């Protein structure tokens, strides 16, 4: 309850798979404590027989202000190598969130969509997932919030 | 409307121009009641219909 | 998007399994709720499988393909209520059509008894008759209205009590109505019934029309 | 403990304008995600509105498109499903609910919404009495049956609350009219049926109607 969040926003919307994120992330902090924020991006699919989660990147904020503060945390992209091929071209989700000394206390997942740049390739695809003509479009203007109450003190 | 009969007992309200508009609904609502009405107040606004066995 | 069965009987013990077909195939998209008559549901599984907090163990959700389930590892009486799949897709949230899940027992025999439309009501020109049947499992139940032994459609209307808690049985309310001059143009009027646990229909009726 | 509290449900006629308020307490709905839905008596669950946080931006169901405007005032704690152009297709129980991630944890109890051209009027009670031929073992069954009303509901109570056994009062029931009816009846000793009174009390809130009927043999 302490840091509640008033925004997010995806600078860098729509990017290529390879790009990385820009999330500006507006948010406000009542009563500031000492042990630091850890602000973590983790992507999460879902394929034929598997529901893999991966985190992204993760930054840490400090010192911590009272107040209303905007700091942008870039991440690093996902790896193509290390998901199956189908979460390249479809729907996918990632969940910004953000933790106080171990203790996740929100968490906010966007829908995310992938799909070629070429009208033909997207008409017939390639037989090999060609990564540099896939282009994301994340659906920031939506968050999906969760919250939980975190100790603290 | 204080409605008290044999077998019934209750109330309903309804409001209106005049008390006659309002008699006149409330006689609609003999649901055959209204055979023993003694059918009665301006001041309170209520209108009350008794029967006896 | 696509739920089914839309209907499941079973005991206490039981492990049941309630399945639900959506177009997408995102996990995280996917509840599913609880709902008791006259309350507002209550989550139970969220994004396909995580445990809601709060839900008992016996509770579970999984996703192949583009289906998902829930499952009850052993029914419980508390958790005889209906059930609804929610897809919180990327532009609209869906529910799936429902799955009502009802207590089996032995099959009960509904007492059928008739009753006569009251003088109060003829005095505004219109007459109900209503045959109601009293404590019947299961809900498969057909009642016949015959006035004068001339088989009656179009005038009947009957709603269905729900799964009483006490007998698990069902009752029914079918009511005849007519316009007060064809009541008196009649003379016997009867309600003849054939659940399945009555061997032969069994008709009541009454006379003075 | 986090509540929520749905307002402003009643009657309107077609093509009417209402508005609901879905009022909040435990909880500020700027950091979360707030829908409305919906259950015509007897159906499923159908949602309408979401409002996400942050940005407001919303999402309507296709039916409910340009009729319906989900919104919040976030110094009010609070949103209002907005409902303009309506149909009888619309006559349900409006649910609003709390987002949890993509599901929905905390939920209102709900508010009737009749779009009808019906008016508003209290009920006709007339009586379901007991015979003498229907001694089963030595038990019977007398009923009130209790006939066109509008708008929903009616609540039905048997010897003021102290006859809570084998009674079962019926679903109501949409007629040709318009109007509402429901029946309630109770099986009991057939011993008891001559010393015994029985008397069914009737509140319709709607027209501000409470009445009691005594049932008894002819």
């Amino acid at each position: 309850s302490i840091v509640s969040l008033l925004g997010i926003k995806v600078l860098n919307n729509p990017a290529k798979f390879t790009d990385p994120y820009e999330f500006e992330i507006t948010f406000e902090c009542l009563e500031s404590l000492k042990h630091d924020l850890e602000w973590k991006l983790t992507y999460v699919g879902s394929s034929r027989s598997l529901d893999h989660d991966q985190e992204l990147d993760s930054i840490l904020v400090g010192p911590v202000p009272v107040g209303v503060n905007k700091f942008v945390f870039s991440a690093d992209p996902p790896s193509a190598e290390l998901i199956p091929a189908s979460e390249l071209v479809s729907v996918t989700v990632i969940l910004l969130s953000c933790s106080y000394d171990g203790r996740e206390f929100v968490r906010v997942g966007y829908y995310v969509n992938n799909e070629y740049d070429e009208e033909e390739l997207r008409e017939n695809p390639p037989a090999k997932v060609q990564v540099d003509h896939i282009v994301r479009n994340i659906l920031a203007e939506k968050p999906r919030v969760t919250r939980f109450n975190i100790v603290w003190d | 409307l204080v409605i008290n009969g044999r077998t019934l007992s209750g109330y309903t309200t309804t409001t209106a121009v005049d008390a006659a508009t309002a008699e006149k609904v409330f006689k609609q609502y003999a649901f055959g009641n209204g055979v023993d009405g003694e059918w009665t107040d301006d001041a309170t606004k209520t209108f009350t219909v008794t029967e006896k066995p | 998007m696509t739920q089914s069965p839309s209907s499941l009987s079973a005991s206490v013990g039981d492990r049941v399994t309630i399945t639900c077909r959506a177009s997408q195939s995102v996990s995280s998209a996917v509840a599913w709720y609880q709902q008791k008559p006259g309350k507002a549901p209550k989550l139970l599984i969220y994004s396909a499988s995580s445990l809601y907090s709060g839900v008992p163990s016996r509770f579970s959700g999984s996703r192949s393909g583009t289906d998902f389930t829930l499952t009850i590892s052993s029914l419980q009486p508390e958790d005889f209520a209906t059930y609804y799949c929610q897809q919180d897709g990327w532009s609209l949230i869906t529910f799936g059509q429902g799955t009502k899940v009802e207590i089996k027992r032995t099959v009960a025999a509904p007492s059928v008894f008739i009753f006569p439309p009251s003088d109060e009501q003829l005095k505004s020109g219109t007459a109900s008759v209503v045959c109601l049947l009293n404590n019947f499992y299961p809900r498969e139940a057909k009642v016949q209205w015959k006035v004068d032994n001339a088989l009656q459609s179009g005038n009947s209307q009957e709603s269905v009590t729900e799964q009483d808690s006490k007998d698990s049985t069902y009752s029914l309310s079918s009511t005849l109505t007519l316009s007060k001059a064809d009541y008196e143009k009649h003379k016997v009027y009867a309600c003849e019934v054939t659940h399945q646990g009555l061997s032969s229909p069994v008709t009541k009726s009454f006379n003075r029309g | 403990e986090v509540q929520l509290v749905e307002s402003g449900g009643g009657l309107v006629q077609p093509g009417g304008s209402l508005r609901l308020s879905c009022a909040a307490s435990g909880f500020n709905v700027s950091y979360y995600s707030i829908h409305w839905v919906r259950q015509a008596p007897g159906k499923g669950l159908e949602w309408v509105a979401s409002i996400y946080p942050y940005y407001g931006s919303t999402s309507y169901a296709d039916s409910v498109k340009g009729r319906f405007t989900i919104s919040a005032d976030t110094s009010k704690n609070t949103a209002y499903l907005q409902m303009n152009s309506l149909r009888a297709e619309d006559t349900a129980v409006y649910y609003c609910a709390r987002g949890y991630g993509w599901a929905l944890d905390y939920w209102g109890q709900g508010t009737l919404v009749t779009v009808s051209s019906a008016s508003t009027k209290g009920p006709s009670v007339f009586p379901l009495a007991p015979s003498s031929k229907s001694t089963s073992g030595g038990t019977a069954a007398l009923g009130c049956l209790v006939k066109d009303y509008f708008p929903e509901p009616v609540t039905v109570s048997w010897n003021s609350g102290a006859l809570t056994s084998g009674v079962h009062t019926f679903p109501a029931v949409l007629q040709s009219s318009g109007l509402y009816s429901l029946s309630s009846v109770v099986t009991v000793p057939s011993s008891s049926l001559g010393t015994q009174t029985y008397i069914c009390n009737v509140n319709h809130k709607p027209s501000n109607t409470k009445v009691d009927k005594k049932v008894e043999p002819k």
